[PDB]
């Protein structure tokens, strides 16, 4: 009954619960945003995996940048960032929020959202293949299983 | 030419027959039950979801993602840096630098692909005249870091000589087609 | 006949030049240069003075009915002193027929608004003042349109630089997204492509 | 529409930009066995409209 | 071969390696350095001489439209031997 | 692949591995190009 | 020498204009600095607005003059109307940009720049 | 053994007829039944 | 200087700075700073991390590609240390802690971690070291804290007697433990202070200037083997300090005085507390330690910073605080704190 | 197809039409995976007689 | 080759989002109806222009 080994299994419960509950926010820029619709579609259902996109960041466990960020729209990115509630994790979806992608060298691009915000896996493609961002949602999945969280505050 | 969708509509004749219909419609909600109806009749239809990672959707040879570098049956590289590919990369994503191998074979010394520049329009592979370049089928390359995504001729290379067996199948199938 | 070019017609060509005739007869006081390209394209240029005349006239006018306006653009040549080219294409549903109308502004000679002609023009004056630069009269709210709030410059200047002057990230310090000078990990390749034989000797420019 | 993304697939080899039309015509002939296809998927994608 | 450096890092066919007193080399730590341990100038020098018994041989490499373009070779010099611009395949005169 | 298999070569990995992100075998990239400009070597010696 | 004016036919009605401007945006610092709960003064946001104004105080031809105030009074509605966040009003302080300083000296040491 | 052209061309006679009119169709009762039956329910229910 | 390591570029997010960094504490209240203006420059940040991957995003965007390196790393296993230190040629050991847990005592932050990394920076070829001691330090405080940084700082030089030591006051910020924690005294209704206030002399400086002054010494050859007193312009008694507070946050303010003695058994209970304690007994003592004079010793301005007073600052931290009667208060409507000399 | 006479008639008749005959998925009604090589045709620019560019 | 292919343009009378939702939907359906003419009709042929 040692409480290294009880830590590690509540963790496992932790990470199981954040983990086939993640509810991604309703922000869509630009393609990317149909391929995120086609991965919510039946072929490939989302909610089978727990996935929900809710509306307010309030309630949102991660935010998907499914297309181009513009100098104008990093203001708002940032601050619907900000307001969703740790523990919060960010995917980006396609080559224009990765590195700006086909408008790199433009005036009105952020050359990556991971200037404006942390980013937690990268998903690539232009557009990126619906299975693909799935497999970006199921490399988060299992990121997440590797979290131990509570094996540390024990360490410290 | 041209129809009406909605200007059907012609002159009002009416009976007790149509104004009984008309209030059985409006009271007893006819219309709706119809919707109801067809959702129903979709809860015991197939769903058309697939069960990923196991069972996966469909593709042709045609697919164009992640890039790799191929060689000739020999072992050596197919590339000569004529440099086409970035020459007309959409993108500026490609990066070359030549230089004559000790053999004096006019080979690469950079080939290097920002992943996040590419937009995966497939230019690269048929301007290629060696068919060095390709993209090949693999979409299920995401990362935990930006800099994975920042390719050069040794990850190239290793793709190259990892998905060969369907690269090449995949071209045989479609090199006719151009 | 043959299968790879183009198959042209005159019949266009007549009719686009008679009715340029016409517009040129009827409005001597504004009309520059009428013209008909090769394929069947009227433009006709004009002194700006004469932008809501002319306008106003292909609208209203019974046999030019040119009353909705498809683009509205600018175009940058810095060379000639007066840079900007505007062009107002238009179109009429009444002969099935295209026109387009061009005038030339400067940095610091503005024109007047089509609005009060046609109100399709409010968004795309403010989209020519916001990348080039030129300023419009009587224009109800005229504002950026595309660019950012706080954005210097016109970036459809042909002396902007494609990448900007600034460059936007977080910083923790401050807890804000600020603008900072551009810095590049990778700069812009310009490639040098034009061929140095003549290509077209149809518009050979005698020295 | 995702079978009409895998009939891009086909015949450009992206389900969503394929830059497949070009001036001169297409980039590439219609691989055998596409006319099929559209022809099964437009017999039935009537009932579907009808549907909604 | 993959040849190793007084570092541990190994040595790309490129030649390049980073200098020991090198800062770059903490990319590498707790990594690991890709390289392509298939070097194509080893490779295409295991292969042998394709005689011919014509002055003047092509290659296309292989497949026809799967190789590259058609060039053709010169094989007078009897001490040398015709290597393609493309591909590395060495042709000599059977005969000479 | 059990009736009709892949063609045989050397170069071909004999052990396909997965995607290896967030973990050591991982990709790094880096510069595949030598130095270009040379240093000049000072001397070992004093002037005197 | 002879052009068509915007709207003033000499430099003295442009300073009027410019003069409305200047009081436009001294009466509105204090509502934004509160709107926007700025973490500045209301006497710095007012030194930034004689600063910006100043920036362009060389200019002699009128035209110059009324597109300028043109622009001070667009930006002067994306203010006092809230499109434009604190982010795009701290764009003007520059706190994060290191000051270039402008001994030739120190230009020297650092980088080949003139 | 020979090479004509090949290509994804229509088979001869061309495809089957396709349908692309509309056919919400017409089904239901006819009204007065409808009525009939909730007026006797609700008379059943009363007594 | 290596080929690699001359500066290249205008001192942009992009460019290069010659410096290859290893800051041990990144993944505090300063280190987020330093790191953010490390990385603001284009200088190689190598960031060693115990804790969790996801309490390092707010690093991972301070720094263009290739600038931040993590590593995970243990204080007991000395190779992790060597394998950080391999490369640099400055070290940044900002480790500390405001109170002892079941494996770690003030003792093994402040001295043993500090003294390894030493030995392997100096057995490493490094050129550099900083290390951040307390300006109140010494080895006759009443504080635990204070004493073990003192011989820390000892040890730290005589193990590399060329390394930069700099000493600052209490520091406030956004996410500091000073002014949101007097501001957080709310929460119990009133303030108790020793003495009332009086007695007590504060003089807090800016965590932005403590972290420029850091990334300038990092390449500052006048300032190798000195020390360094990083502290604000302005000193406060802590009652005047704590009123501002108050007056920034809006709350009521109802003072009164306490004797130290049973605060520290309130300390000491709060501290028993097996998360991150609100308070302990050593931060208590740490309090109510009158601040020491500049008594001669280097400071911010000499590195090239000009300190940022408190009235400047404050509300971007105080604002959190107040209540939406409140919020968009100004800062003039909140009258000065007094300042002294003594 | 996997139902069995009765869903069948229960959807038919939900909906008001012949879904059997019209279903929202493939079943080996589609061209195969593996087709035969093509042999692509030539335009008519590919002549060795009265094909000079000047021309067309 | 739009004019070698037969449809009908939908039009609306209340211009309303009601006559536009049907419009979209006829419009569909008549797309329906040219892609049976152009599967039935499609020549044989080069793809792109034969000029080089
Ligand atoms: C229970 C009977 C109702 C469900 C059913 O499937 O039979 C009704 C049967 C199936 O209708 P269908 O949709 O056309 O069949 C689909 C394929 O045939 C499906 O055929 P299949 O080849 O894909 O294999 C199907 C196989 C499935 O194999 C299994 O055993 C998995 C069953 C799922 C367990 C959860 O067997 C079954 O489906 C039997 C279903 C048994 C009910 C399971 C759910 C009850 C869970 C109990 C809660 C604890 O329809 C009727 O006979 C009339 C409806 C009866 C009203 C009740
Ligand atoms: C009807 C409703 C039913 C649903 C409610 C049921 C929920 C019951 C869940 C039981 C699991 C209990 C453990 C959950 C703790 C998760 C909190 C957490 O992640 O914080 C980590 C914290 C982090 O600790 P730390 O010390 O490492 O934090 C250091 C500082 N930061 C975080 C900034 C780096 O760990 C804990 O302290 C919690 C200890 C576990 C025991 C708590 C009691
Ligand atoms: C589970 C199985 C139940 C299925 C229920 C979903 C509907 C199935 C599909 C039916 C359909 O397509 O529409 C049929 C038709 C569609 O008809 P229609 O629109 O095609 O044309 C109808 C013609 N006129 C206008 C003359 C009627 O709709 C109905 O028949 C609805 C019947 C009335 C429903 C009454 C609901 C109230 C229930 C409480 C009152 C109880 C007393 C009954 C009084 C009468
Ligand atoms: C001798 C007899 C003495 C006794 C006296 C009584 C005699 C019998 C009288 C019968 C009267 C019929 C029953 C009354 C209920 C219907 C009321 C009604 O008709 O409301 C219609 C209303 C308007 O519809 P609309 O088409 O917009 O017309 C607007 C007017 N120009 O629109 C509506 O209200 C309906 C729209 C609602 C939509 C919400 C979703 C509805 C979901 C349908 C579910 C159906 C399942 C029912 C389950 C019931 C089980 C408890
Ligand atoms: N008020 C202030 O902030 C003052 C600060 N200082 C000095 O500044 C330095 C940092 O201050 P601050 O950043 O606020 O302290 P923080 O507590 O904010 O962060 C300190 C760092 O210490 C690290 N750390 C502590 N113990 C260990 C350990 N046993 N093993 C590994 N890492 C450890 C933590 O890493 P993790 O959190 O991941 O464990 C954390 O990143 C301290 O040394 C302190 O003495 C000086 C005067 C006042
Ligand atoms: S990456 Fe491609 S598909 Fe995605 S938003 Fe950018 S341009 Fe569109
Ligand atoms: S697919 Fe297109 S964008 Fe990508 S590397 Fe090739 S040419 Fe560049
Ligand atoms: S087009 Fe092919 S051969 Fe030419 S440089 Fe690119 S990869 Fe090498
Ligand atoms: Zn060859």
């Amino acid at each position: 009954s040692r409480a290294e080994y009880v830590v590690t299994k509540l963790d496992d419960l932790i990470n199981w619960a954040r983990r086939s509950s993640l509810w991604p926010m309703t922000f869509g820029l630009a393609c990317c945003a149909v391929e995120m619709m086609h991965m919510a579609a039946p072929r490939y259902d989302m909610d089978r995996f727990g996935v929900v996109f809710r509306a307010s960041p309030r309630q949102a466990d991660v935010m998907i940048v499914a297309g181009t960020l513009t100098n104008k729209m990093a203001p708002a990115l940032r601050k619907v960032y900000d307001q969703m509630p740790e523990p919060r994790y960010v995917v980006s979806m396609g080559s224009c929020a990765n590195g700006g992608g086909y408008y790199h060298y433009s005036y009105s691009v952020v050359r990556g959202c991971d200037r404006i915000v942390p980013v937690d896996i990268y998903v690539p493609g232009c557009p990126p293949t619906a299975e693909a961002l799935l497999y970006g949602i199921l490399q988060l999945q299992r990121k997440i299983k590797r979290e131990q969280k509570l094996k540390i505050w024990y360490r410290r | 030419t041209y129809k009406y969708v909605n200007k059907k509509e012609q002159e009002s004749e009416v009976d007790m027959k149509s104004a009984t219909d008309n209030a059985a419609r409006i009271l007893m909600w006819t219309e709706l039950i119809r919707g109801l109806g067809m959702t129903l009749s979709y809860l015991f239809r197939e769903p058309a979801t697939i069960n990923y990672p196991f069972e996966k959707g469909p593709l042709s040879p045609r697919f164009r993602g992640e890039h790799a570098l191929r060689r000739y049956p020999s072992g050596e590289e197919r590339c000569i840096a004529c440099k086409l590919c970035e020459a007309i990369c959409p993108a500026q994503a490609i990066t070359i630098e030549a230089e004559p191998r000790a053999d004096g074979s006019r080979r690469t010394t950079r080939y290097d692909i920002d992943m996040t520049k590419c937009i995966y329009c497939g230019f690269c592979q048929e301007a290629c005249p060696v068919d060095a370049i390709v993209e090949g089928p693999n979409f299920e390359f995401s990362t935990e870091t930006h800099e994975e995504l920042l390719y050069n001729k040794e990850k190239l290379l290793n793709n190259g000589d990892k998905w060969e067996a369907e690269i090449a199948a995949n071209i045989q199938a479609d090199y006719l087609y151009r | 006949k043959r299968p790879t070019v183009r198959p042209r017609s005159d019949v266009t060509h007549k009719q686009l030049s008679a009715f340029g005739e016409y517009v040129a007869e009827i409005l001597p006081k504004y009309v520059q240069q009428v013209q008909v390209s090769c394929l069947d394209e009227l433009e006709i240029c004009i002194h700006p003075d004469g932008v809501i005349p002319t306008l106003t006239f292909l609208r209203d006018h019974t046999n030019a009915q040119f009353k909705s306006l498809a683009d509205l653009t600018a175009v940058d040549v810095p060379t000639r002193q007066n840079r900007f080219e505007i062009v107002y294409n238009l179109l009429s549903l009444r002969f099935n027929s295209r026109i387009r109308v061009k005038t030339y502004a400067d940095e610091l000679t503005p024109i007047d608004s089509i609005v009060s002609v046609h109100i399709a023009a409010n968004w795309y004056e403010r989209e020519v003042w916001d990348m080039f630069g030129v300023f419009f009269f009587n224009h109800p709210d005229l504002r950026r349109i595309l660019t950012d709030y706080g954005f210097e410059g016109h970036p459809f200047r042909k002396d902007f630089p494609l990448t900007g002057y600034v460059e936007l990230r977080y910083d923790d310090e401050v807890k804000r997204v600020v603008a900072e000078p551009v810095e590049l990990a990778q700069e812009f390749r310009k490639f040098d492509l034009n061929s140095p034989w003549e290509a077209f000797p149809a518009y050979r420019q005698p020295p | 529409r995702e079978k009409m993304f895998e009939f891009y697939e086909r015949v450009s080899g992206a389900r969503m930009h394929a830059a497949y039309i070009r001036p001169g015509g297409v980039h590439q002939d219609l691989p055998l066995g596409l006319l099929d296809d559209i022809y099964e998927f437009s017999k039935n994608f009537s009932l579907r409209i009808d549907e909604v | 071969g993959v040849q190793v450096s007084p570092s541990g890092e190994k040595i790309t066919h490129t030649g390049q390696v980073y200098d020991e007193k090198d800062y770059r080399r903490v990319r590498f730590v707790d990594r690991q350095k890709e390289v392509n341990e298939n070097f194509a100038i080893d490779l295409i020098a295991q292969q042998p001489v394709n005689e011919v018994e014509h002055r003047i041989i092509a290659c296309d490499g292989g497949g026809g439209a799967l190789g590259h373009p058609k060039v053709y070779i010169n094989l007078d010099k009897e001490t040398k031997t015709g290597t393609c611009g493309y591909c590395g395949l060495q042709f000599k005169q059977h005969h000479h | 692949p059990t009736t009709n298999p892949p063609t045989a070569r050397k170069f071909i990995w004999t052990n396909h591995k997965f995607n290896v992100s967030a973990t050591p075998e991982q990709y790094v990239p880096y510069s595949t190009t030598r130095k270009k400009i040379h240093e000049w070597v000072p001397p070992s010696t004093p002037y005197k | 020498t002879s052009v068509k004016p915007i709207f003033s036919r000499d430099l003295n009605e442009a300073k009027r204009r410019v003069r409305e401007l200047y009081r436009a945006w001294y009466r509105e610092v204090p509502n934004t600095v509160h709107l926007m709960q700025l973490d500045i003064t209301v006497k710095q946001g007012r030194d930034k607005v004689r600063e910006m104004f100043m920036k362009n105080a060389h200019v002699t031809d009128p035209r110059v003059v009324d597109l300028l105030v043109i622009k001070g009074k667009m930006e002067l509605q994306e203010t006092i109307k809230v499109w434009k966040q604190r982010t795009h009003v701290m764009r003007f302080f520059h706190e994060t940009e290191t000051p270039r300083p402008k001994d030739f000296l120190s230009k020297f040491y650092m980088g080949h720049d003139p | 053994a020979a090479s004509k052209v090949k290509q994804d061309m229509p088979p001869p006679g061309g495809y089957g007829p396709i349908d692309y009119k509309r056919n919400l169709p017409r089904r239901g009762l006819s009204g007065y039944s409808m009525f009939a039956v909730g007026i006797g329910a609700l008379i059943f229910g009363y007594w | 200087l290596h080929h690699a390591v001359i500066p290249h570029g205008k001192g942009g997010r992009s460019s290069v700075s010659g410096v290859v960094a290893t800051v041990f504490g990144a993944t505090g209240f300063l280190g987020r700073y330093v790191v953010n203006h490390l990385g603001r420059m284009g200088s190689q940040v190598i960031i060693p991390y115990r804790c969790d991957v996801y309490d390092i995003m707010h690093l991972r965007l301070m720094g263009d590609l290739g600038q931040l390196t993590f590593l995970e790393w243990d204080a007991r296993d000395k190779d992790s240390i060597r394998k950080a230190v391999q490369h640099s040629n400055v070290v940044i050991n900002l480790i500390g802690r405001e109170w002892e847990t079941r494996n770690f005592d003030f003792e093994d932050v402040f001295v043993n971690i500090p003294r390894a990394i030493a030995q392997a920076s100096k057995e490493a070829g490094v050129e550099r070291f900083i290390h951040v001691s307390h300006l109140n330090a010494s080895m006759k405080s009443s504080s635990k804290s204070l004493r073990s940084k003192a011989v820390g700082e000892k040890e730290v030089r005589s193990v590399f007697p060329e390394a930069i030591i700099i000493r600052p006051s209490d520091i406030f910020g956004r996410e500091d433990r000073f002014l949101n924690h007097f501001a957080n005294y709310r929460w119990f209704l009133a303030v108790p202070l020793v003495s009332l206030g009086f007695k007590t002399v504060k003089q807090p400086v800016y965590v932005a200037d403590v972290s420029k002054g850091i990334v300038n010494a990092t390449k500052d050859p006048d300032a190798v083997g000195k020390t360094f007193a990083f502290t604000g312009p302005n000193r406060y008694l802590l009652f005047h300090l704590v009123k501002y507070i108050f007056g920034m946050t809006h709350r009521t303010f109802i003072p009164y005085p306490l004797p130290l003695f049973v605060y520290s058994w309130i300390g000491k209970l709060f501290g028993l507390s097996p998360f991150e304690p609100w308070t302990t007994k050593d931060k208590v003592e740490r309090i109510h330690i009158s601040d020491v004079m500049p008594t001669d010793l280097p400071g911010l301005e000499d590195l090239g910073v000009q300190p940022t007073p408190l009235e400047l600052k404050s509300i971007e931290v105080l604002r959190r605080h107040r209540t939406y009667r409140w919020l968009s208060s100004e800062i003039e409507e909140t009258k000065p704190a007094k300042t002294v000399n003594y | 197809a996997s139902a069995t006479r009765v869903i069948q008639k229960l959807r038919n008749w939900a909906s008001g039409q012949d879904l059997q005959a019209k279903l929202q998925l493939r079943y080996q009604e589609i061209a195969k995976r593996t087709q035969p090589p093509p042999k692509l045709p030539v335009g008519p620019s590919h002549k060795l007689s009265n094909n000079y560019y000047c021309t067309r | 080759v739009y004019d070698q292919v037969e449809f009908d343009v939908p039009i609306g009378s209340r211009g309303d989002c009601y006559d536009r939702y049907l419009c979209r939907v006829e419009e569909m359906r008549q797309s329906l109806r040219i892609i049976e003419q152009c599967l039935n009709k499609m020549p044989p042929g080069e793809i792109k222009v034969d000029d080089a």
